[PDB]
């Protein structure tokens, strides 16, 4: 509908500053904060209520990561458990009534009403410590490592290595590109069915989108742990 | 079990059904010649330890006939060791069954690699062997019993 | 070059090829058929017939 | 670490622990290890092999069938 | 020239090929395993549409982009 | 030129592929499982059909913008 | 120009290449279920009909803009 | 210009490729249930000829088309 | 130099000119009738010669023709036993040299041609022969019939009864253009091939063209039995 | 222009890829059920070559168009 | 001009037709596998999501160039 | 101009993306079939070289025609 | 003339579906092997994505291309 | 006019599409057969390579074509 | 025109359609294998080499012609 | 013309390896054939 720009400038007076998704990372940041204040602050020894919601969360993605590979306490997929909430409310307040429209009062811009990973901003950067993990897994945490990749690839057959140096690299580029993809695209989504001749019809992209970026944003977590986990061993 | 053979043959017989006989062991092989049913196959001369292979001169022929249609129904008559000191006759049902009873058949999906009627038409032939290798044992134990 | 006038001559030809191949060929080489099919048969039942 | 047990109908012949069995299954040799999946197979005349250890002994198998649970 | 024109039809027929015969194959493969049986039916179901969910991803892709490159 | 025309003509033609190949497989898929076991037999049709209709969708889609090239 | 010939061609060649398969797989899975349990025989049948269909509804819209284009 | 002679080849080539392997799984898909059960087979041959005629109509259309703007 | 064309007249009729197809037309039935005598003449219990190999190819077809329909070989056999024995020595003949060098009387238009299923005109003469024997049976033996094309939906759906209805008239069609195209691809086959150095390699693609003629001459029969069978159930 | 010369090269490249994938199709699944079922061989065989010129029938199809566009 | 309005159309058109179908193969593949062995879904799903979200990574390829080719 | 030049190019190679798939299932096929049983390998073996024999006649046949645009 | 921007679309979108069937048939059959053998699972899991990294070899170049053309 | 170079690469790319799929059914089946009868392990090798080179064999026919165009 | 560019692009991405696949299928062939029968490993890993290095051959070859249409 | 003997040359060639390939398995078919007839009803004369 609206015209879009790959660009984040939105609405920010004071330069460089807070656009469509810039501006819907921190505010999502401050309702994960505020669910945090009221379904992860009140809690007992029985998980009931607050306690039994953040529960399943923790317990299923600890058993997913053990599952793949835990032999790293801290890894980034973590930090990406974290960013899946971030994903998710982001994806979240995209279908919420009128936030789409948001720059509704020469149409103005819809600042923090976009994805957390709308732009390349915040895709390249989760991809950067995702790629540093997976180097340290393997290059720090592995001993030498980089057997296929680097130059540890003596023993290795003579056609192959090249293609697997190349491969992980492209590996952290892809990762970011998927987020970066999925949400923007969502993102276009969303504005095509605004733009659709039809009326008071939900868009299938609309309403599978949270499902579409709560798989997204468990999918990134999971990869980046089994490319660290493959570059381990 | 001569009596219990002989009985059983009575009912057979009253319900119209064509009966036939086949014979472990000379005691009953030659009492069914005097009466005047011949045995269409018969196998004596077991020893007090048979293997399966001795049985199945008898077990592939009586099944078949099942196959072919001669025979629409298979039994045994085989002397049941309750104890010791007792012996009674016993009569079993050779025709393959259903799910005897319940054996593990829930959670069960096997992965039957030749076909599952591949694995079941192969078999059916080598259980009924063993049901009836089953009851020559038993029987053999029952006889010095 | 579909002439409907040489296209009926083919037709009509074809027609006549079939009948007279039937009345030269066919019916005698079934009525062979035929025969032996019941000379073998016969050959049974007088076998049956010797014992 | 599975629990084979090769029963004959004369007599009982194994029922050790065993890393990996060579069953020569009728459409095809398969290999066991573990954890296999359910599985019930007819096998043909041939040559079955057991590895414990590192040690294979050749049982030959003129025929029978197989149920890996 | 219109050439504007074929590339809104383009996007939307090829984007159409390739999910197209996906969900054809996820289908397929998920019925058969529901009929080899159904006690884990269940648990497939949340399998087949997530593999969907993928394979429409690709899909509005063409028709997202249908969008924006005929009314953009 | 009328290149506008093909582009109401190409959006069928690759449009309906994916789905020409998806329907096919889905209800190849589902009578196979039927002949196996036919108990579960309500339960697949059911899902055959939802599977058609995703595939079915993009095939539509094709359609709404055969309609839209040919109309204005 | 001749160019709504090609999409003449275009409708009918490209629409007949998807349900071109799909036919072939549809009928192909119903024999080898009617082959495997030949008591199911009539249903099956049934649903290869009812889905079949599904696959030509495609290549007759095809048609349809192939006629169309024509004229 | 010569454009209309290649129309003609697109109306046949393309309208080949898709039934060219649909009834190629036919009679492989009838052939395989021979095997299975060679009794069963008096009536799926029936299914067989039928499905081939019924795939092969839709590559007749694409031969059709090419005589059509053969000559006008 | 070529020169293949997909019909030729060469008249050889006055008043009405007439296409050299009846040229080989003729020969072929010839041909057939005067090899069929010979089988006839001799009517030894014990074949040898001729006459027994006539035997062998009648009954290996009266064979195929029974698995196909064993109630209706008797009544349908003249038809494609006429069609087997007629198309098949027709398209061996185009073995035979003088296909495309015969015709001088300069008069490079050849008499001889190529074979009788080369030619348009008379395969699909005889597709419509095979055409009109299909629903001729398929009403004497279902008298009103229609009750497949009734699309009565007894079991299939509205759409379904059209499209076989359309397919009906399709056959008459398929059969004359799958003859006379496998056979004018072999008539250039025969003839491209000789442009293209012709020592020694248009030898594999004689066997394999006679292969091909022997091939449709078998499956042309075969389909209007086959045709006849779907038809009369 | 050239454009009859890529026009006979498209009807036999195109229209040979239906029929070259689907004659592969029709021999291994033929040759596959004489392997299980060796006894119908002389009997499922004559499937196998109906099969064979049902596809060879739609290449030849463009054969003939291509020399149709060559030679008018 | 309209060519870069195609070749913008193009990119995620034509590019997302194999990953549409290897993510349908790789459902297929895990599904069925999960009902032969239900106890190992736990291990199969890791890596039936590092095959699909890695197979989508060929197909986003086409958005990152469409993107490019349309605004940038 | 290279039309002729490029025609060439087209003929021998969509004819040979048809034949090349198709003669590898035939191998996979027969080369399965001696694998259940090679007590059939001979009879095996004909209708394997058969099947090549249709399907490299096509590949041929888009030879030709490659051959033939380059000279007339 | 925007025919540079479709040199771009051409490379990562053509480079993108060859690689993207056979990434797909990698994971699927990868994923059978280990609900077969769940045991040997890092031996086909190590064999798994080497064979991908192939496939994604084969991926990139196109997709490298697509940017060296892109950017000249 | 650069036609010359385009009918390189669709001497190239197009012709190596079906030995491409061609080669790697033929090495799948043949592997598959190694699994199930390693008895005749050589004795369908002796297959599968002749196999290999009957759909390379196009693979050739694609690179003469190439490599004649370049250099006329 | 640029038409230079296209030409490079197609031999690549027409040169990956067909290996790209064949690689897919040996792989899930060899391991389909490998998981059937573990001790056959010795020689379906030999044949499932042999089988990458003759179709990537094509490929190579793709990129070896487009270099030359490259430079 | 000299396409007469282009076709003539292969003809002939072509004969000759179905002469060498075919011509023997041909009549060892046919030769079985009239065999088996030739004792069927030779049988039927000794049943007679």
């Amino acid at each position: 509908h609206v015209e879009v720009a790959a660009e984040v400038i939105f609405d920010g007076i004071p330069g460089f500053p807070i656009t469509n998704s810039f501006v819907v990372a921190i505010i999502i940041d401050i309702f994960v904060i505020a669910l945090a204040v009221a379904a992860t602050r009140n809690l007992q020894m029985v998980p009931r209520g607050l306690q039994n919601v953040m529960e399943f969360i923790l317990e299923s993605l600890y058993n997913l990561f053990r599952n793949i590979n835990a032999k790293y306490v801290a890894t980034a997929f973590p930090l990406v458990a974290t960013i899946f909430l971030f994903v998710l409310f982001g994806n979240w307040f995209g279908l919420l009534p009128g936030v789409g429209s948001i720059g509704v009062c020469g149409k103005k811009l819809v600042p923090l009403f976009r994805a957390p990973a709308a732009d390349l901003n915040f895709t390249f950067a989760i991809a950067v410590i995702s790629f540093v993990f997976i180097e340290y897994w393997g290059f720090r945490a592995l001993g030498p490592g980089y057997l296929k990749k680097f130059f540890n690839t003596n023993g290795i057959m003579s056609f192959v290595g090249i293609i697997e140096f190349i491969s992980e690299l492209v590996k952290p580029f892809a990762l970011a590109f998927r987020l970066f993809g999925n949400i923007f695209a969502g993102e276009v989504l969303l504005v095509v069915m605004a733009f659709l001749v039809p009326l008071l019809l939900p868009l299938p992209f609309y309403g599978f989108e949270v499902f579409v970026g709560f798989i997204q944003a468990l999918i990134f977590a999971l990869l980046t742990y089994a490319f660290l986990n493959i570059a381990v061993t | 079990v001569l009596r219990r053979a002989g009985r059983f043959i009575t009912e057979q017989r009253a319900m119209g059904r064509t009966v036939d006989v086949y014979t472990f062991g000379r005691k009953g092989r030659d009492f069914f010649l005097r009466t005047g049913f011949a045995p269409a196959g018969e196998a004596t001369r077991l020893g007090d330890a048979p293997k399966l292979e001795a049985i199945l001169g008898v077990a592939i022929s009586a099944i078949n006939g099942f196959q072919s249609g001669k025979y629409d129904e298979l039994y045994i008559i085989y002397s049941e060791f309750i104890n010791t000191l007792v012996q009674r006759p016993a009569i079993k049902q050779l025709l393959p069954v259903e799910s005897p009873d319940i054996s593990t058949t829930t959670n069960v999906d096997y992965t039957y690699e030749p076909g599952e009627e591949e694995v079941l038409n192969s078999i059916l032939p080598r259980y009924v062997e063993t049901q009836i290798y089953q009851a020559v044992l038993e029987s053999i134990a029952s006889e010095h019993s | 070059g579909i002439n409907p006038t040489l296209f009926i001559a083919q037709l009509i030809n074809f027609l006549l090829l079939i009948f007279i191949l039937r009345a030269l060929l066919y019916r005698p080489v079934m009525n062979l058929l035929n025969e032996r099919t019941r000379r073998i048969e016969e050959s049974v039942r007088d076998a049956e017939k010797v014992r | 670490p599975i629990h084979l047990e090769i029963v004959t109908a004369e007599r009982v012949i194994l029922s050790d622990d065993v890393d990996m069995i060579s069953a020569p299954t009728k459409d095809g040799r398969v290999g066991i290890l573990p954890r296999h999946a359910p599985l019930m197979t007819i096998l043909e005349p041939g040559e079955l092999d057991i590895i414990k250890n590192g040690e294979r002994t050749p049982f030959a198998v003129s025929g029978g069938f197989m149920e890996v649970l | 020239e219109g050439l504007n024109l074929v590339a809104t039809a383009l996007a939307v027929g090829l984007g159409a090929i390739g999910p197209g015969v996906g969900i054809g194959i996820i289908v397929s493969g998920a019925v058969q395993a529901i009929g080899r049986n159904p006690e884990i039916e269940n648990r497939v179901v949340t399998y087949m549409f997530i593999g969907i969910a993928f394979t429409e991803a690709l899909a509005i892709f063409g028709l997202v982009i249908a969008f924006l490159i005929g009314f953009g």
